[PDB]
């Protein structure tokens, strides 16, 4: 670390209520959802998921739709993936 | 062997304990049918080598009346383009032909160390060739005739997969 | 007439075991050419009357005789895959909005 | 040409015929082997991935100097006897080595350090272009130089300017990668660098920040890690065991070489000591003033205002204060930087890398 | 085509060049450029399937059918497996992917298009074998009951040139 070998070390913002809808406003394009999906309201029910884990929660949402074998994913299937993903993060 | 009963023996509980999982499938395997379990091949020997340990093969297995094929670890090395475990695969052809066949691995600590650092040179293939030996305890081969006997000097980093309570059962200490 | 004759031509042309293909690192002024064979080492060979040393680009797939190893003609160009693992990506899948913040 | 008539007449007659004799000993596989050893009976040793077995005898076109133990040569088409030799060029297969380039360097930004600048020039740049004064005097000049302190502050930047002042071949070798977890890779690659480059006289090898090697303590060889102490043992052979004529020059610039130093330096092969010095009022003006030669800023701001009261800001600290204050003014697309960016750039540099031991009085 | 006949030498495909002219890799590691027979079907070529060559002339003989399968790599199927999937429980929470990650994409491929997430293509399982890790693998053939290939590569790749590449392709 030198003045002009490395100029500044950029710090990223921590996750928050508005930061949990980060991936929700983008990945939802290629992923099938409904119009009753509120990206900001559903994010309020989650925790510790911003960039990486929201992609995993949306991935687990597709696995839940395979049991019902439907073409849509509603807010009911989101709560099942909120606690399951956090169980793997709390390990170790 | 040309030798009579155990001269290194004298322990009635442990020596006869090995014969129960051997002579049972040889005549009537009707006990494991009602229980509904696979016949145990597990035999493990840990302690000082050659003393009450090594000679059990040329003694106990000699009186069973079964095929005894000595399997040295220094003969399967094949320093140049190693065939290794692929040699042992051709040996099981006698087990399918002759049912009373016994295979004895003699004092092998060489495959024991798993090398957590993985900085080896010629030993990386050894952990690789060992996985083919695990296939005989895993895959399509199911017999109950050929017995699994592996000996080691010390309970060091030795591979826990081969230590499975299905793969290795009877553990005979040398007290 | 150019079909059955091509059938009989397959008898004489296939009498040899085949041809070799290698990469050309450089050329010389002796009317020879250096071709690097893939399974073997580097070999300096001779071209034919249909190609010169000025038109030979570095690292090009050509044709080589079996016993004589003479260069017949240029078959293909440099291989499409580069090095071993190339992760270089221009204009990746992330353009404007992928990861926020 | 004139001789193309008279002298060329008894020339080309034997020039074309010998080429046909070459085609008899060449053909066009031109197999490339490797010559392991030269035999006074003119016999060679073939090498190839196909494992060749040949008694081949050394033919003409090659001499004892051209034939080399382990460099590629050309072979006969059938008998596979040695014919020619491969010419080496481009980048060898040894470790990382620079070839040549001409940098643009001089003494400008490091101005004010001339007290220690003219010292290193005496033992480095002067005994290069003028190979004299050692015949009349008879004292061998030192080999390399050793610098310990904060690099990039103008102490190491001094070595970057000397590299161009030599007007000759400059070499830069990496001293980091030797610390690899493998045992024995250190002394190998280091010997092949100076042995192959011994043909070109100028070298001046520079190495930066070796914190690993040099573990000795009470004995010469301890029971410590072998990834470290044995790698240094190769440097003893270059600076002491096997000494050149003054071609190879080793330069090492690190933080603190104290414990590192007397396993290597030796009494009199390399004599240099250069440490980072706190600049005075005169040195700080030459460092900051020359940086502004091409820089433009507000004419109402003096460059010596912050020079009076400041804490240990070297040329490296100023390099960022010029860039940090420049990027803020460039956002408005202006070549001049205001006064507010001058003090703003000094704080974040002083509040990060610059920290004292809080030792007062004394 | 009959000039070739019985002396078949197994080759390998490399890359096309010209109509009825191409290079054919050989199992010995020496590539040969031979004239492709006009009778041969040129839409069946892949950089996998082996071909037939000659002993002396080393000329391409015949494009091999789908029966070109070589048992040197032990190519076969599973006949009447043993371990049953329904008997081993307790992992059902994590075993929900048995039919979802295997039989689901092979039957209904339109469900992943109606979702928009990548299907479970790459599958990796790490842990001690024989403890129910491998017992689940043998249980896949029971729920499937179709062509099943279980081959453990360890030393299955050759330590010398050319038998390794046999296992690298055609499998």
């Amino acid at each position: 670390l030198r003045p002009g070998r490395i100029d500044r070390k950029i710090e990223f913002p921590p996750p928050s209520v508005a930061a949990r809808a980060e991936i929700l406003r983008i990945h939802s394009r290629k992923m099938n959802l409904t119009r009753g999906i509120n990206l900001r309201k559903v994010a309020e029910k989650m925790n510790g998921c911003s960039g990486a884990d929201v992609k995993g929660v949306c991935t687990e949402a597709g696995m839940y739709a395979l049991r019902e074998r439907r073409i849509h994913v509603t807010q009911e299937d989101f709560e099942l993936a909120v606690g399951k993903v956090m169980n793997k993060n709390q390990e170790t | 062997g040309e030798i009579t009963f155990d001269g290194i023996g004298g322990l009635t509980e442990q020596i006869r304990e090995l014969r129960e999982v051997i002579e049972l499938p040889l005549k009537n395997p009707e006990i494991f049918q009602r229980v509904g379990i696979k016949p145990p091949k597990g035999v493990l020997l840990y302690g000082p080598p050659g003393t009450g340990k090594t000679l059990l093969a040329k003694a106990v297995a000699a009186t069973i009346g079964a095929n005894f094929i000595f399997s040295p670890a220094s003969g399967i090395v094949d320093k140049y383009i190693g065939e290794s475990a692929r040699i042992i695969r051709e040996m099981f052809a006698y087990a399918k032909e002759h049912e009373p066949c016994i295979i004895f691995m003699d004092e092998v600590d060489a495959i024991g160390g798993r090398r957590f650092s993985e900085g080896t040179s010629a030993d990386r293939e050894i952990q690789r060739t060992l996985m083919e030996l695990l296939t005989q305890m895993d895959g399509f081969d199911n017999l109950g005739q050929t017995k699994i006997i592996m000996a080691t000097n010390r309970p060091d980093t030795l591979d826990p997969a081969l230590l499975r309570p299905g793969r290795l059962d009877r553990k005979v200490e040398i007290p | 007439n150019d079909k059955v004759r091509f059938i009989k031509d397959e008898l004489r042309l296939l009498q040899e075991p085949g041809s070799y293909v290698g990469e050309v690192i450089k050329i010389v002024s002796d009317k020879k050419v250096l071709v690097k064979v893939q399974p073997e080492g580097k070999y300096i060979v001779d071209v034919a009357k249909d190609i010169n040393v000025k038109d030979l680009k570095a690292s090009q797939r050509v044709c080589l005789r079996s016993d004589s190893y003479m260069l017949h003609k240029v078959l293909e160009n440099k291989a499409d895959p580069l090095v071993s693992l190339m992760m270089v990506e221009k204009v990746p899948d992330s353009t404007y909005d992928m990861v926020g913040g | 040409f004139v001789s193309n008539s008279e002298i060329l007449k008894p020339f080309e007659k034997k020039q074309e015929e010998e080429k046909k004799q070459l085609e008899e000993i060449r053909g066009n596989p031109l197999s490339i082997g490797t010559l392991e050893e030269i035999i006074d009976d003119d016999h060679a040793i073939v090498t190839s991935p196909t494992m060749p077995d040949y008694y081949v005898s050394i033919l003409s076109f090659v001499d004892k100097e051209l034939l080399e133990p382990g460099c590629s040569v050309l072979l006969h088409h059938k008998t596979m006897s040695i014919v020619g030799v491969l010419q080496d060029d481009a980048d060898p297969m040894v470790s990382v080595m620079k070839m040549d380039k001409s940098p643009t360097e001089s003494y400008s930004d490091i101005g004010g350090l001339e007290s220690q600048i003219q010292e290193i020039k005496e033992s480095v740049e002067l005994p290069l272009t003028h190979p004299e004064l050692y015949e009349e005097m008879g004292i061998k000049p030192p080999k390399g130089v050793i610098l310990y302190g904060a690099p990039g502050t103008g102490k190491t930047l001094l070595a970057k300017a000397v590299a161009n002042q030599t007007s000759a071949t400059f070499l830069r070798i990496v001293g980091s990668e030797l610390i690899q977890k493998y045992l024995g890779d250190g002394p190998r690659l280091c010997r092949q660098i100076f042995k192959v480059a011994g043909e070109n006289a100028p070298s001046i090898v520079f190495i930066d920040e070796i914190d690993a090697i040099g573990t000795k303590r009470y004995d010469s060889n301890s029971g410590g890690e072998r990834e470290i102490q044995r790698t240094m043992l190769e440097l003893l052979n270059q600076l002491d065991g096997f000494d050149d004529r003054g071609d190879v020059k080793v330069i090492m610039a690190t933080n603190k070489i104290e414990t590192l130093d007397p396993a290597l330096i030796r009494p009199g092969r390399i004599d240099r000591k250069i440490l980072f010095e706190n600049p005075d009022l005169s040195t700080k003006k030459k460092i900051l003033g020359i940086h502004t030669s091409k820089m433009n800023l507000s004419e109402d701001v003096n460059l010596e205002t912050l020079v009076t009261t400041k804490d240990d800001l070297s040329g490296a600290d100023i390099q960022a204060m010029c860039t940090e204050a420049g990027l803020l003014a460039l956002r408005e697309r202006r070549m001049q930087v205001t006064a507010e960016d001058f003090k703003q750039a000094k704080e974040r540099v002083m509040k990060n890398k610059v920290e004292e031991n809080l030792e007062g009085l004394y | 085509k009959r000039i070739q006949s019985v002396p078949l030498v197994i080759g390998q495909f490399l890359e096309p060049i010209d109509q009825n002219t191409g290079i054919v890799s050989s199992t010995t590691g020496m590539s040969y450029v031979v004239r492709i027979l006009s009778t041969l079907d040129r839409e069946l070529l892949k950089p996998s399937m082996s071909v037939a060559l000659h002993r002396h002339s080393n000329a391409l003989v015949d494009i091999l059918p789908p029966d070109s399968d070589s048992s040197i790599s032990v190519m076969g199927e599973n006949e009447k497996p043993d371990v049953t999937y329904a008997d081993v429980g307790g992992l059902d929470m994590q075993k929900q992917e048995i039919r979802e990650a295997v039989e689901l994409p092979l039957v209904q491929a339109d469900l992943y298009e109606q979702i928009g997430i990548d299907p479970p293509r790459g599958v990796l399982l790490y842990g001690p074998p024989g403890t129910g890790k491998t017992m689940l693998v043998k249980a896949v053939a029971n729920s499937t009951k179709a062509a099943f290939i279980r081959v453990n590569g360890s030393e299955f790749v050759h330590k010398y040139l050319g038998e390794g590449p046999r296992m690298v392709r055609d499998v």
